[PDB]
């Protein structure tokens, strides 16, 4: 595949191979501590003390496309 | 007794707490604990006796 006339440019391109979804957390495990089945009020309680898998969750590609 | 404990921990907890949890706390516990400080108040005849059996209370829909 050659067809090309003037240079690329500035900011080389980045190519981002994968999924396109939603809010989606791959890196899932058994966390010791759980915030009540029911309450949604006070899970985010366990947003300040992650599960030390959770502290730095990537996603999608999609999202990683987006961010850079 | 004690409702969901992370109330105020969690998020900013409803301006009502106080008056609600002290009017249930004094219908829970306060009316046993007058009740059992009323008397056997009685006669000096040896004749008549009043009692009031304090595990029996309950109230009653407002008419």
């Amino acid at each position: 595949d050659d067809g090309m006339d003037f240079p690329y440019l500035d900011p080389p391109l980045i190519c981002c191979f994968g999924a396109v979804q939603k809010e989606f957390v791959p890196s899932v495990r058994v966390s010791e501590h759980q915030m009540d089945p029911d309450i949604y009020s006070g899970w985010k309680m366990m947003q300040w003390n992650p599960p030390e898998f959770g502290r730095a969750p990537g996603g999608p590609v999609s999202n990683v496309a987006i961010s850079h | 007794m004690l409702r969901d404990g992370n109330e105020g921990m969690s998020t900013i907890p409803g301006f009502n707490q106080i008056q609600f949890e002290g009017f249930w706390r004094f219908i829970d516990q306060g009316l046993t604990e007058e009740l059992s400080k009323f008397p056997k108040m009685e006669d000096t005849d040896q004749e008549i006796e009043f009692q009031l059996f304090v595990e029996t209370y309950q109230l009653a829909e407002p008419l």
